[PDB]
């Protein structure tokens, strides 16, 4: 009612529009940098992949170990939301899997849900763009701290950035040192039999497809950003319109109310 | 002052402040039980100030080219320019300089925004020298505003935008003044001159102020000449530009 | 007023009045009436605000013997429109002309804003269906031209959809071409001042519209009159 | 013989014709033929040269692996991989050798130790 | 560097020297993102449970 | 609107409906501003229930029938209760928010939902 | 507050306090949109040091002792401003967030800090 | 008769107003109500009217009739103020017997409701 | 006896609030703040208090003893309200002692908030 509360009101509206109206160009600063990272990412699937689609490399069935991504940043539509979605799908089929969360919003929307299964979790991560070196520590925490080494299957979870408008959140295999021995076509390879070539093609392998997970949800994750700020500072925009007018309003009675108070002091 | 400007010479009037004066005038008024308007003011509260005002003016030839300049003074609560007085008189002057206790905490002192600042005679009345390595300053720290403020979250720095940040903290920080200490206009320019060029980007911001102190007296001591002829002419020649490029690159090398 | 009356009754012209500034008509009425002593109205305006408004704006007409046209500059109260001052002011004004700093800043002049400025006239009974379609083609061109800007500054120009490369070339012809020369102007600027008539205008801008000048180069419709200075101008642009 | 030269960062070669890809298995400098047999090899740190023909370009490498496809195709995946006309002007090698090897933490700089004082050997 | 590290980490090690003896002239802005982390790591067990060390 | 009054049992729906239509009205601009997205799980079920209380809420009145275009209806207090109870306790949070909107009582809503159905 | 009337060091001192604690101002819509992890590592510092800072302005007064408990500490001009400068020039970095506040000079800080520990 | 043919137009738009408002993606495009999105466009552009046309009564409720019940659903949106000159002359010309029911009547019999059936699916097969 | 129970309780309700508004934004809770969340949210719960319904001051301050030293925060926030009758139905039986000891002496002995420690403990499980 009083002009001072919708002084208020108008400027915390206004700000907000501000802080959203360049998170949304604070996105598109980062949006070339996204596909720069993200086709980059695909390219070493084609690459490093397509030696495990020769092998025929299939998971053993002789227990898993599943690790989701996202990040530590949250304002970005539902990245964190829909990929906790299509893991708990997924936690139907194997209840009892391990949960490694790189990310804070992914560890709280799945420690809300299953919070027994969650067992390491890493920090300080959605800030830049993904990188080897981030990758492979954390891949080496896991075979470290995690055991990873031992599990009947392990299973990557992030957002594949579909288009420029929509992700899809989508799932990935690792095989281990035994896995890519006993795969059917590993014999069509001269691997020397010398070095443990399976040991070290996997802990190379754990450490680079976590990275292209990374590279390619932190892609759909910033396009996410730029269409959740797009609609945040345009709903905060028509805000401020209708605000203006009652500012307005509030503006003319506070001078007219004055004015009669005080031509009424003279009334006598 | 009017006696100066009617006799071909020039006063300077400083009314501090027209705040109080208005005040004043509204007590009168309501004593007298003359008619009150918003904010119990009277009706032609505008008219106190307007009148008073335009009786600064320059003086055509015919009558002594002499001038009355007056820099009035209005005090706001919390800023708020769109006051009823404040508004009254930024409407009949030719401009403003604003000054925010924002800034005034930051150090940054004079504390004038330059977003709400303005000249307008603009031009026309500045040192030519100066409007000519001054010139689109203010335009400059118009952008730097805005990117300083886009910056505060975007870590991601383009060498584009990020170049202009220095830029920007540099000119800022060159602005600054201690009080009781203006500076002439062939002191102004040599250092306006370092700073918009990028002279200033290489040097690091804590040390900004001791520059402008030993840029001086080097100018001072060495580079005389130069100085003289800014004074005298108060335009730059493009031999005297030249020099004025050396002199700086001489003296950023060295220190 | 009553001077360029006289020459609408008298001298039977169309004649040219500017006030400047019309606010500062009412903020005078409202200190009158104020010091009569007559109670004050909302916002601290006269009681009479509309009706002083009236026995002025009223004034401003086509008569059997002429007409009085009226430029008037309006200051906006707080950047508030529905304030009694413009409000009162606005219900007498057929059009607006609209001059921008951010016009301006493109190095286009006069810097009318084509998208703001407005008009109660550009309707096909009064402008005829000829100069309305053209109109709004502009607006509409020049329109969604302003709405692409922000993937034009961060996503290139490459990135725009078939058709729409092609409407940005234009309107940024159409954007030049609304530059002018102004002949008063000359002696401060040196280029020859046009005057152009509207049926060139129409047609010069129908013709862009359609795209038989897309060839022609962008920096030609810039500072000419019509659609011929276009042609003479891109074929010294050669030499 | 078509090639993919892949990095996480940046993208070399995709899908084209080098002739011969020069590389640093273990214990065995591969010299990549146009028809060579299915291999799967761990590259250590090195110069991975590609040969077009009349054409070399060296890449000092961070390391990675290499994999010849039935298709005779090979797959260089690397960290870090930079053209030799700019790769050095600092020169702190000898900055970090006796820096990590005296030290006695122990587990990894020591380990930091046996890269350097073999990566400089060009 | 067993009973110790792994072979991406082993890797990595190296991979810092390609970067960080690249002249300073182009080690760019996304060059050194690549050469430092910010992450930490928290094992957890029922809520949380050990130490949240640095990586 | 008081325990003993209206009754203990009486008062506990109300009042939860009261925390409920608070609840979602103390986030009205977070989602106004940036949508349901941004809400932690448990806020986002407690809206999820309110916009449906407050669809039920509304009622087609007789008086009303040339406006509303559907029957009026006149539920009964002790109807009323049971049925937001019913609500509040979870019972109908798979039901489309529509079938809701101008009814009687809770069965009402299912005979509505159904309808809704094919 | 004029180094003419203060003394150099007095104004010098007392002047960075206030642009310390007005940076802390100005980076407080960050800190509510991006977290603490967001801040340049020297903005990170500088919110660390205002903290102590703003703390350490907290006094138990003699009158007050009716409110707080806690005995009433009275300070000395030097003992302030060479305090603050101390703190400024990042002595005490390393000593705990609640050991500046509702105490005396910078002698009862260590006297805090320490008592932290048993 | 105009109330016949307008059933819950009136509480339709507002519906589809709102649904429209929803509808700001995008990356969940709706199967569902993404029909009563059509609908709304098309009655919508049915109710535009230039200034100085108004029309009968009787030309009313057929373009209604032709609205409501969906008969404009494939239509392009950039032809229904030829539609409605179109479907006007055609009415004028062929079922005037229909138009002159319509004025004196007031009503609309089953009989009447059958017979603009008719010639409403009769001029959509050929526009 | 109250005092001394509830010094610094609205001090730390206004930090509860402060760290509610740290919370809007909702982020990961650590060992400071998912603490006093929980704390805050049983003390807001146990200052409700029904209508005609005024309580002796012997019964006011073993509640917030209750409450503030933190016997409280492992019991679901929704039955507080059970807590207040059941723990005075105990309370009034066995430590007797307790209640008219705090009613006439008014104050506190260390021995007397010994026997408060005891006692809430004692009805912990149930």
């Amino acid at each position: 009612a009083t002009l001072k509360e919708v002084e208020m009101r108008l400027k915390s509206i206004k700000n907000i529009e501000k802080i959203t109206k360049t998170m949304k160009i604070v996105a598109s600063t980062r949006l070339s940098k996204a596909e720069k990272a993200k086709i980059s990412a695909k390219k070493m699937d084609e690459a490093e992949q397509l030696f495990y689609k020769n092998a025929e490399t299939k998971n053993l069935d002789v227990k898993e170990l599943i690790v989701a991504i996202t990040s530590d940043k949250g304002l970005c539509g539902s990245i964190h939301s829909q990929l906790a979605k299509a893991v708990r799908r997924h936690l139907n089929d194997q209840p009892n899997a391990d949960i490694v969360t790189i990310g804070d919003k992914i560890k709280m929307q799945l420690l809300r849900t299953h919070p027994n299964n969650i067992k390491l979790s890493i920090n300080g991560i959605g800030k830049d763009a993904p990188t080897f070196q981030e990758s492979a520590l954390i891949a080496d925490k896991l075979l470290s701290v995690m055991k990873a080494g031992t599990y009947p299957k392990i299973s990557i979870f992030y957002n594949d950035p579909v288009s420029s408008l929509s992700f899809e959140p989508s799932e990935k295999p690792i095989f281990n040192a035994k896995t890519i021995e006993q795969s059917p076509s590993f014999g069509k390879f001269e691997i020397d039999t010398d070095a443990n070539v399976p040991r070290d093609l996997f802990e190379y392998t754990l450490a680079n497809q976590m990275l292209t997970a990374m590279a390619q949800g932190y892609a759909a994750e910033i396009s996410a950003r730029r269409n959740a700020m797009d609609n945040a500072s345009k709903n905060a925009g028509d805000m401020i319109n209708r605000y203006s007018i009652l500012y307005n309003r509030t503006r003319q009675a506070v001078i007219t109310n004055e004015l009669v108070d005080i031509i009424t002091g003279a009334s006598s | 002052g009017e006696w100066f400007r009617d006799n071909g010479k020039h006063a300077l009037i400083v009314y501090d402040d027209l705040s109080k004066q208005a005040v004043a005038y509204r007590q009168l008024s309501l004593l007298l039980r003359r008619p009150p308007g918003r904010e119990a003011y009277p009706g032609d509260v505008f008219y106190l100030h307007s009148r008073l005002l335009e009786r600064a003016a320059k003086l055509s030839e015919k009558e002594g080219s002499g001038s009355l300049t007056a820099l009035p003074v209005i005090e706001t609560q919390g800023g708020d320019v769109s006051a009823y007085i404040p508004t009254n008189v930024i409407s009949i002057t030719d401009g403003q300089i604003f000054l925010e206790a924002e800034l005034f905490y930051k150090g940054i002192r004079p504390a004038i925004n330059v977003g709400l600042s303005v000249s307008r005679v603009g031009s026309a009345a500045q040192v030519k020298a100066l409007k000519q390595v001054a010139g689109s300053l203010k335009l400059f720290l118009a952008q730097y505003r805005e990117v300083a403020a886009f910056a505060q979250f975007g870590s991601d720095l383009d060498a584009s935008t990020k170049q202009t940040l220095v830029r920007g903290e540099r000119l800022t920080q060159l602005l600054k003044q201690n009080q009781y200490s203006p500076l002439a206009t062939e002191e102004q320019v040599p250092l306006i001159y370092a700073g918009v060029n990028g002279h200033l980007d290489g040097i690091e911001l804590s040390r900004i102020g001791e520059f402008e102190s030993s840029f001086l007296s080097y100018l001072k001591s060495n580079h005389n000449e130069l100085l003289t002829e800014i004074r005298e002419k108060g335009e730059l020649s493009k031999e005297l530009l030249a020099s004025l490029k050396s002199a700086t690159e001489s003296f950023v090398a060295t220190f | 007023l009553t001077i360029a009356e006289y020459f609408r009754d008298e001298e039977g012209q169309d004649v040219l009045l500017f006030i400047d500034n019309i606010f500062r008509f009412t903020q005078a009425g409202s200190e009158v009436s104020a010091l009569l002593g007559r109670i004050p109205s909302a916002v601290g305006y006269q009681p009479t605000l509309a009706t002083d408004m009236g026995l002025l704006q009223e004034r401003i007409t086509t008569t059997k013997k002429g007409s009085v046209t009226s430029v008037q500059a309006v200051y906006v109260p707080a950047d508030d429109l529905t304030d009694p001052a413009p409000a009162t002011t606005f219900a007498h004004l057929d059009a607006t002309t609209v001059l921008s700093r951010g016009i301006s800043e493109l190095g286009i002049y006069p810097a009318v804003d084509p998208l703001d400025s407005k008009s109660r006239l550009l309707d096909a009974a009064v402008v005829g269906q000829e100069h309305y379609d053209v109109a709004s083609k502009v607006q509409e061109t020049l329109q969604t031209y302003k709405s692409l800007q922000d993937i034009i500054a961060i996503l290139g120009m490459d990135e725009l959809s078939e058709q729409d490369k092609l409407t940005v070339e234009r309107a940024r012809k159409i954007q030049r071409f609304l530059s002018q020369p102004f002949a008063v102007a000359e002696v401060f600027t040196g280029i020859p001042g046009k005057l152009v008539r509207l049926k060139d205008t129409v047609a010069s801008f129908k013709a862009v519209l359609e795209g038989k000048y897309d060839n022609i180069p962008e920096h030609a419709f810039y500072m000419v009159g019509g659609i011929e200075d276009v042609v003479a101008k891109a074929e010294k642009l050669a030499a | 013989l078509k090639l993919q030269f892949a990095l996480p960062h940046e993208t070399l070669y995709s899908g084209s014709e080098v002739t011969q890809v020069n590389l640093p298995a273990k214990s065995g400098r591969i010299g990549v033929l146009a028809n060579h047999v299915p291999t799967v090899e761990q590259l250590l740190p090195g110069v991975v040269e590609v040969m077009e023909g009349s054409n070399s370009k060296k890449f000092f490498i961070s390391g990675g692996f290499a994999t010849v496809q039935p298709d005779s195709q090979l797959c260089v995946t690397a960290i870090e991989a930079f053209p030799l006309e700019s790769f050095s002007q600092e020169n702190i090698k000898n900055l970090l050798a006796e820096a990590k090897k005296n030290v006695s933490e122990a587990a990894e700089a020591a380990i930091q130790v046996e890269v350097l004082e073999n990566l400089q050997s060009v | 560097r067993k009973a110790g590290i792994s072979y991406a980490a082993y890797l990595n090690v190296a991979a810092q020297a390609i970067r960080s003896s690249l002249k300073t002239e182009l080690q760019t802005a996304s060059v050194l993102n690549r050469s430092q982390t910010d992450a930490f790591y928290t094992q957890y067990k029922n809520a949380s449970e050990p130490t949240p060390i640095t990586k």
